[PDB]
């Protein structure tokens, strides 16, 4: 017996957000100066914005030494870029480190490949499901099981985020797909 | 003999002074922010409107918060005991009772 | 009947202006502000804190740290937090 | 008296001053006053602008009376961005833990057609056109008001009381292209969407295209 | 605020070298060189606002970039400045953009 | 027409500083020497510290200083980016390409990174 | 009074101008901003009432009695917004036509459109032909001014 | 006044920074690259400003401190403090930091030794 009567349309993860501390305080002005591919403006934000073409990622370098890695398709790639970012900063002349690395966010998406009656869905699961066509064309499902948020669209497209574990996207989706099938137009 | 028109104009004159000042209070808010002006937002139509609702309903005459004492009972509900009674009501005359 | 502008017009107008510049500016190695202080206090011995805030482009608390550093302040017999350079 | 209530006290004057601008029934306003009082009593959202909450209370009461007014309309009487009203709205739904209702096109058929002084027959025809269109989900995307306006447009275009999209667009507030798109979506069924009790002023064949 | 940076150009430098010569030959005072350079600055700013009218279109992949004190400094590669007659492709170009 | 404009500036700048030259008591022939000299000039890791276990993703910076690049100086009107797609809106620019000198009043561009 | 007196007050002194603070030293501020407001003819709609759907309807004085509504009409005004602004853009004008209020009207007024209708019309309206009015209806209640 | 406040502040700053030795006006101008203040101003600063200062210390040909005259005594001000007959004039927390080192580390040990603090 399958776990669900409908199963798959594997929900593919599309984005990961992670942060790490370089273990030292830095001078972003110097960093901005030295870097060949970064931006900085204290009048706009207190951190340096650096990018690498590797996996087309972006980093946020706080003066505190904290950094943020974005754009990564996987936690490892986020870890890889963040590690790759940490090195260069060190290579600028700084005592950068890989202290306290952690995943901050993961983003997934998928298509159920069939349209569903949101009216019924927002009605039957108002406790969790949320939607407003005057607000945004996508229905917002805030699952608490694994504390996941889903975005459900009239075309059947779905987006999942707020995850720090990839399995949770699969899991949140495994719970919601059958229900959706039961809401087929 | 005092009639509705000169009397209403006095409230109209007073509430307009109230209305002019209230919009000016917005004008003060407008200069305060320096953000662009909004005419419709400053508007408080009800103030006069509801203010008039009091004078007209009770028969009282003033801002009730201040001047009104010397002008109570200007206006009353029509009497319908007979048509003639009604007509008498329509044509009755009163005084400041000294 | 009057059109609903989905956002307050003047607020929106405020937005075009607001996005241009912020008061959240930088302040490293205090020096340019004291030099400016000599310029202002050359015109009068004491000034109001808001007026001191006008020449500056920095948070008042940070500014408070500066005015404490080279000066003291008063009520000047007018309650107002008025600051002046140290006579000593 | 209680400095504490004075912003709340002023908010209900501002609620009244907000209900004043468009001649709202007092029963709606009273629930609204009660809604704020409740939201005030929670204080969990004290970190929020009172006027937005008042405006959000107002949007809710209209829905609670089964006659919602658009945020666009609600914006007309307030400084609060539609975004912040929506944001505050969500917070109140969460704050007061209460559900809401979905919108219907017919609820706005009345005043808009009124604002165009359109006769009930056109008004009612539009409502069917709208009603039939949504039952068939002919427009699974466009906002129902946008869909309604095009139906109204179609209806007005099916009567002598024709109006330009820009005027209608001006009344509804939606983009003139959005009606134009919504019209393109309803146009394939323009003839059959009309009610069986109708008297054309222009053949459906002669209905304009845009 | 006047842009001193435009003195760091061929136009600006050829002037400064010629002036420095005039200082080496002591035909002028250093103060005179400064006022003329200051005037040149004011003059070149004015010419940009007035005599200049032509516009140009450009295309080129970004190689490197930097930003500080409201001034951007880029270096793009495989760049192409586009003009109806003087089309110019370049392997690399350095771009300074003051506010 | 463009080289003519450059001359206009040459005439205008030289003439407009003439009086300053006088104020120094400097002879106008020296001014003519200035112009003459000038014209002639015209033509993996397993610990929070061994970061070096990730060495070398950065390339060589000496690519950026050999005057392989012709130079351009201009104010900017708008800069835009979309993940990897960049957009540029520029104005009032001085270009020096292949030793040649150019000028523009407005510039709009696009780039990927 | 309706015809002229309220208007004479509107004729009187509604124009107001306001100038922003100089906020001295905002470099080359130039001079502080300034705004002026101007008013023309005052307008009055026929007695009407707005139903909870937000839509308008005619205010039947018979309806006013039944629903206990206050017999009133909308009052409207020509408004102008006007500013040299103390800037280079002096004399730039902006026009408004603004709702100011709902005025309660005397029965058998010139604006009491029933005043032209026949007795037969009035009975068609279920109105009494020997009921000249001359007194307001407030919250459905009949109100007379005493001289 | 501002320049004098700037002179005092620099003198304070350079001394804290490590230059615990008497200075001169010229030496300050030089080090601050402000030498071109004009001989008139330079002179007026030297022989009137640093004369009207009520606490400036003439060591000889070099000006010294007015704020903290005491040496780098750092820890222990017990002998002065103990004097209950005059309370001890004790020291201000600002004065203590100025003296050599931050108070807190010394204070933590001092709080169980010989010193009590009031917030007044």
């Amino acid at each position: 017996t399958p776990a669900s009567e409908s199963s798959g349309i594997v929900p593919q993860l599309q984005n990961i957000v992670s942060t790490v501390n370089l273990g030292c305080k830095l001078d972003l002005k110097t960093i901005a100066l030295r870097a060949r591919n970064a931006e900085y403006n204290p009048k706009r934000f207190a951190a340096v914005i650096m990018r690498i073409r590797e996996p087309r990622t972006t980093a946020l370098i706080f003066s505190s030494g904290k950094m943020v890695c974005t754009g990564a398709k996987s936690e490892e790639q986020s870890r890889l870029a963040a590690r790759k970012y940490a090195r260069v900063v060190q290579k600028l002349g700084f005592p950068a480190k890989f202290l306290d690395f952690k995943i901050q966010n993961m983003v997934g998406s998928c298509d159920v490949k069939f349209p569903i009656r949101l009216e019924g869905l927002v009605l039957t699961h108002q406790q969790f499901s949320s939607y407003e066509p005057e607000l945004f064309p996508g229905l917002i499902y805030r699952m608490i099981k694994p504390r996941i948020v889903l975005l459900i669209f009239v075309s059947g497209k779905v987006v999942l985020t707020g995850a720090k574990v990839r399995a949770e996207i699969y899991e949140a989706f495994e719970n919601i797909y059958p229900i959706l099938k039961g809401f087929r137009k | 003999l005092d009639l509705a028109g000169p009397l209403l104009a006095f409230l109209f004159r007073g509430m307009f002074k109230n209305l002019l000042k209230e919009v000016r209070i917005y004008a003060q808010k407008f200069i305060d922010r320096g953000k662009d002006f909004n005419l419709e937002l400053a508007i408080k139509t009800r103030i006069i409107s509801d203010g008039l609702k009091y004078s007209l309903a009770t028969g009282n005459w003033g801002d009730q918060k201040k001047a009104h004492q010397a002008r109570a009972g200007v206006s009353q509900v029509l009497n319908r005991l007979t048509f003639a009674s009604t007509l008498s009501h329509l044509r009755r005359l009163n005084s400041p009772i000294g | 009947t009057n059109y609903k502008p989905v956002a307050n017009h003047q607020y929106n107008i405020e937005y075009e202006r607001k996005k241009k510049e912020d008061g959240k500016r930088a302040r490293a190695d205090k020096q340019h502000v004291l030099d400016m202080l000599f310029s202002a206090f050359e015109k009068h011995q004491y000034y109001n804190l808001k007026d001191l805030v006008d020449i500056t482009k920095q948070p008042v608390v940070y500014l408070k740290e500066i005015l404490k550093e080279i000066g003291v302040q008063n009520v000047k017999g007018i309650h107002k937090n008025t600051w002046e350079l140290k006579p000593e | 008296m209680s400095s504490s209530d004075r912003a709340m006290m002023n908010a209900f004057k501002e609620i009244t001053t907000m209900a004043d601008r468009i001649n709202l029934p007092r029963n709606i306003v009273d629930r609204t006053n009660n809604l704020f009082k409740q939201v005030y009593e929670q204080k969990s959202l004290k970190g929020r602008a009172n006027d937005a909450i008042a405006s959000a209370c107002l949007y809710i009461a209209c829905r609670q009376e089964g006659v919602p007014r658009t945020f666009k309309e609600i914006c007309a009487v307030s400084r609060i961005s539609k975004k912040e009203i929506g944001r505050c709205f969500k917070l109140i739904l969460k704050a007061l833990e209460t559900s809401v209702d979905l919108i219907t096109t017919g609820d706005f058929m009345s005043r808009f057609c009124s604002n165009l002084c359109l006769p009930k027959q056109v008004q009612m025809a539009a409502t069917h056109i709208a009603r039939k269109a949504v039952e068939l989900d002919l427009v699974p995307g466009r906002s129902p008001i946008s869909v309604a306006a095009a139906a109204i447009y179609m209806a007005s275009q099916a009567s002598a009381e024709k109006r330009t999209q820009k005027e209608i667009g001006d009344i509804a507030g939606v983009a003139d292209v959005t009606i134009r798109q919504s019209y393109r979506l309803i146009y394939p069924r323009a003839p059959d969407l009309f009610p069986t009790d109708f008297k054309f002023d222009t053949p459906v064949d002669k209905l304009p295209q845009l | 605020m006047a842009y001193q940076l435009y003195r760091n150009t061929t136009l600006g430098n050829s002037l400064q070298e010629s002036l420095d010569e005039l200082i080496q030959s002591q035909q002028i005072t250093p103060q005179l060189a400064l006022q003329v350079l200051l005037q040149f600055d004011k003059a070149i700013n004015a010419a940009l606002a007035q005599r200049v009218r032509n516009r140009v279109n450009f295309r080129g992949s970004l190689n490197t970039y930097r930003f500080c004190d409201n001034v951007w400094t880029f270096v793009l590669n495989d760049v192409e400045f586009r003009e109806v007659t003087e089309l110019i492709k370049v392997d690399k170009v350095k771009i300074v953009a003051c506010d | 027409t463009v080289p003519k404009l450059y001359r206009s500036v040459i005439e205008d700048v030289i003439n407009d500083v003439r009086d300053i030259f006088l104020d120094d008591g400097v002879d106008e022939q020296v001014l003519m020497e200035l112009k003459t000299l000038w014209e002639n000039k015209l033509m993996g890791q397993v610990e929070e510290e061994p970061l070096n276990s990730e060495d070398d993703v950065s390339d060589e910076e000496g690519q950026e200083l050999f005057d392989t690049e012709n130079v351009v100086v201009c104010q900017y009107d708008k800069i835009h980016r979309s993940k990897n797609k960049w957009k540029f809106h520029l104005k009032d620019g001085i270009m020096n390409l292949n030793g040649r000198d150019y000028i523009f009043s407005k510039a709009i561009g696009d780039a990927e990174w | 009074f309706i015809q002229m007196s309220v208007q004479r007050i509107v004729e009187d002194a509604p124009p107001i101008d306001l100038q922003a603070e100089a906020q001295h030293a905002s470099g080359e501020v130039e001079e502080p901003p300034r705004y002026l407001l101007k008013f023309e003819q005052i307008y009055l709609s026929k007695p009407t009432h707005w139903e909870r759907d937000g839509a308008p309807s005619p205010m039947m004085p018979n309806e006013a009695r039944l629903r206990n509504l206050t017999y009133s009409a909308p009052l409207y005004v020509d408004i102008t917004k006007t500013v040299i602004k103390e800037g280079e853009e002096q004399l730039q004008t902006q026009h408004q036509k603004t709702f100011i209020g709902k005025i309660p009207i005397m029965l058998r007024s010139t604006y009491c459109l029933l005043n032209g209708l026949t007795d037969r019309d009035l009975c068609e309206l279920n109105e009494c032909p020997l009921d000249p009015g001359g007194y307001f209806i407030i919250n459905g209640s009949e109100k007379v001014l005493i001289a | 006044f501002g320049v004098l406040a700037k002179i005092v502040n620099y003198m304070k700053t350079r001394h804290q920074r490590g230059d615990t030795h008497p200075l001169t006006l010229d030496e300050i101008l030089d080090e601050t690259q402000h030498l071109d203040i004009g001989l008139k101003q330079k002179q007026w600063l030297m022989t009137e400003a640093l004369v009207n200062n009520p606490k400036i210390e003439v060591i000889d040909g070099k000006y010294a401190f007015k704020p903290k005259y005491n040496v780098r005594d750092k820890k222990a001000l017990l002998r002065l403090l103990d004097q209950h007959d005059q309370r001890g004039l004790g020291g201000i927390l600002l004065e203590d930091i100025e003296e050599a080192l931050p108070n807190s580390q010394k204070a933590v040990k001092a709080l169980g030794d010989q010193i009590l603090f009031v917030n007044r």
